[PDB]
């Protein structure tokens, strides 16, 4: 009564550009995270092996073991850079100002989250200050939502009248990396993964098609 | 499934280069997820990683090891291969074969071979002298008889030993060898058979000394 | 770097519940999959939990792998102990660019019942004196705990010269065995009127004897 199409899948030696994603020459501040489409396309994690001293790799929603067998209709690729200690906030059902204001996955998240430490490239002694997150927001973020609004905000009772001051807060705050961080407030890059099968014939299939031709 | 076996010379000479080899059956590399992968456990020791292969070509190794390490893959796809150079003692142990599944930092090694033992020594090899070891129904339940082999003076282990070439398998007890004084091996191995047969069927152990290229066949009679 | 630290051994009685944990430094073991591999002697290590807390088809659900972010470990827990469940335990998983394994745990199900040994004993081969050597085997199996004494004798006397003898070590039952050689030249072996194997497990004593032809 359904039906499955190969209409749409992927020519076997066309492999998904992970690589492009995850050596990027700069990354995005995390309030205003980039998302990036990946599609036709064969999802062969072998091009990011060993890419970088990798920190954190968990999926949820979905095995690894199985996802080389797996096909989908688009891969969603999110990328960012965030504090050492904030990284535990990237997965489902996470609090604190990463979660609630900057990035927030959904509880039923199909998707992977890989995360590295970025020391020697992203921290001057100068310190770089070109990475920002949201300290502060009326409310908490929807499951993928993004906010880049530069309203000053009102922790306090009298209005702001745009001008920042007392109890009037800029609502964005600068990392300030510099390498001789403890590794809690060091820069990690990440790249969140999401795996979409809607009901339309899949674009993106495991390595493991790789087999039928032989 | 997928079955994996190493084979490769159980001596190899301190400061040569051991080279073992994985048959894959049921199965072919490719380039489809999978890696290929050894690993080893020294005497007294635990699991120990050393380097995987992926069919793009793409290697990595144990760091502790990587100067001395090479792993590839023959063009059959039904083998990959590990060279490991400048063997010291601190080398001797068994070393496994298997298939890896790899993603960013997960990596799940399943299934195994069944590991091949390789000692580094000075020494040379010597296959074993094999002696019956002849009924004595004196100790066994009852229309039941034991006979056995002697399996001696031989360096280094393994020895093998199957009865009538693997068709007896009920009651076959092979002991742990012996180490001499000397710095060889002894075992012995033993098989339970029925009484009433001991006239009519004949008992043969087949004992295989891999490292010396030597196989004895020895029929053991009813003194 | 990253390291994975088990305790050496662990036991319990057969039918208990036992935890077997992985500690990790250098690193957090909640950041990364988990693997557990069963290995007993002899034989391919196998998966009994991939991905934290997954199982093989064929592995029981006695066995459950757990993460514990707050005391960074990961757990291995076997519950409705037996016997055939002593093997090593290791707990793998990845960190610093590099495959990690834990050092292993021996596991030991105790409240075995004893058991006496069985001793049968060989004499030389006709083969073997013409070759001018002679051996005499003694091979003990099926006793537990893993302790016996084994002593020769010549005739009714003592003999300590040119004994082999093994220390014990468990068969595929889960009981023990052990193996024990005298040397004599022809000339001995054919000049006394027997020899003996005794053995002795747990108080209790078999002994066995052989003589020339
Ligand atoms: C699977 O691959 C084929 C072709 O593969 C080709 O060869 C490989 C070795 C690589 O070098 C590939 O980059 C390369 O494309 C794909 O089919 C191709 O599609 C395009 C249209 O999208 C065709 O272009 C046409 O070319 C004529 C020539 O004058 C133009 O006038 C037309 O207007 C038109 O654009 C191209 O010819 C075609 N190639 C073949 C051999 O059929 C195919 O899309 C791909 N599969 C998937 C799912 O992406
Ligand atoms: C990122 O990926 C590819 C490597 O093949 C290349 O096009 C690009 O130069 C790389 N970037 C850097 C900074 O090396
Ligand atoms: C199956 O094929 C039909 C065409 O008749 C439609 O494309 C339909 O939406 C397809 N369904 C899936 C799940 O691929
Ligand atoms: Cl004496």
């Amino acid at each position: 009564q359904p039906t499955e199409s190969i209409v749409r899948f992927p020519n076997i030696t066309n492999l998904c550009p992970f690589h492009e994603v995850f050596n990027a020459t700069t990354f995005a501040s995390v309030y205003a995270w980039n998302r990036k489409r990946i599609s036709n396309c064969v999802a062969d994690f072998s091009v990011i092996y060993n890419f970088a001293p990798f920190f954190a790799f968990k999926c949820y929603g979905v095995s690894p073991t199985k996802l080389n067998d797996l096909c989908w209709t688009n891969i969603y690729a999110d990328s960012f850079v965030i504090r050492g200690n904030e990284v535990s906030q990237i997965a489902p059902g996470q609090t604190g100002n990463i979660a609630d204001y900057n990035y927030k996955l959904p509880d039923d998240f199909t998707g992977c989250v890989i995360a590295w430490n970025s020391n020697k490239l992203d921290s001057k002694p100068s310190g770089n200050y070109n990475y920002l997150y949201r300290l502060f927001r009326k409310s908490k973020l929807k499951p993928f939502e993004r906010d880049i609004s530069t309203e000053i905000y009102q922790a306090g009772n009298k209005p702001c009248n745009g001008v920042a001051g007392p109890n009037c807060y800029s609502p964005l705050q600068s990392y300030g990396f510099r390498p001789t961080y403890g590794v809690g407030h060091q820069p990690y890059r990440v790249v969140v993964l999401s795996f979409e099968l809607l009901h339309a014939p899949a674009t993106v299939c495991g390595p493991k098609l790789e087999v039928l031709f032989q | 499934q997928v079955q994996l076996q190493e084979s490769g010379p159980g001596l190899v000479k301190p400061s040569q280069t051991l080279s073992l080899t994985c048959t894959v059956s049921g199965d072919s590399i490719s380039s489809d997820g999978y890696y290929w992968s050894w690993l080893r456990q020294r005497p007294g020791k635990g699991l120990e990683w050393i380097g995987y292969i992926y069919n793009s070509g793409s290697t990595h190794y144990n760091p502790s090891l990587n100067s001395r390490v090479s792993i590839s893959i023959d063009t059959s796809k039904t083998q990959f291969s590990l060279k490991l150079s400048s063997v010291t003692a601190a080398d001797t142990a068994v070393y496994y074969c298997a298939r890896a599944l790899v993603l960013i930092t997960y990596v799940w090694f399943d299934p195994w071979g069944q590991g091949t033992l390789v000692t580094v020594s000075s020494a040379s090899t010597k296959g074993p002298s094999v002696f019956p070891l002849a009924p004595s129904s004196k100790s066994t339940s009852g229309g039941t008889a034991a006979l056995g082999c002697l399996v001696k003076d031989y360096f280094p282990e393994p020895v093998t030993v199957s009865w009538n070439s693997g068709a007896l398998t009920s009651g076959v007890h092979t002991f742990p060898a012996v180490l001499q004084s000397s710095g060889l091996y002894s075992l012995s191995s033993v098989v339970t058979v029925p009484s009433s047969s001991l006239g009519t069927q004949t008992y043969i152990c087949n004992v295989n000394h891999k490292p010396s290229n030597t196989k004895v066949d020895k029929k053991v009679e009813p003194k | 770097n990253f390291m994975l630290t088990q305790p050496h051994s662990v036991s319990e009685s057969p039918g208990k519940t036992v935890t077997i944990s992985c500690t990790g430094s250098s690193g957090s073991v909640a950041s990364n999959y988990v693997q557990w591999y069963q290995h007993r002697p002899g034989s391919a290590p196998t998966t009994v939990i991939y991905e934290d807390n997954q199982r093989p088809s064929g592995v029981p659900d006695r066995f459950s792998g757990s993460i514990d972010s707050s005391s960074n470990s990961a757990s291995l827990t076997i519950s409705e102990l037996k016997p055939e469940d002593e093997a090593d335990y290791y707990c793998q998983s990845y960190g610093d660019r590099n495959v990690v394994f834990g050092g292993g745990t021996k596991l030991t199900v105790l409240g075995q019942p004893k058991a006496a040994p069985s001793v049968t004993l060989f004499p030389p081969s006709s083969e073997e004196l013409q070759a001018n050597k002679a051996t005499l085997v003694c091979l003990i199996s099926d006793f537990y705990p893993g302790a016996v004494t084994v002593a020769w004798k010549a005739d009714s006397s003592p003999v300590k010269a040119g004994v082999e003898t093994t220390t014990p070590s468990k068969q595929s039952n889960n009981k023990y065995a052990a193996s024990s050689y005298l040397s004599l030249t022809p000339e001995q072996w054919k000049s006394h009127r027997s020899y003996s194997c005794q053995v002795t497990h747990e108080g209790s004593t078999v002994e066995k004897t052989v003589a020339p032809t």
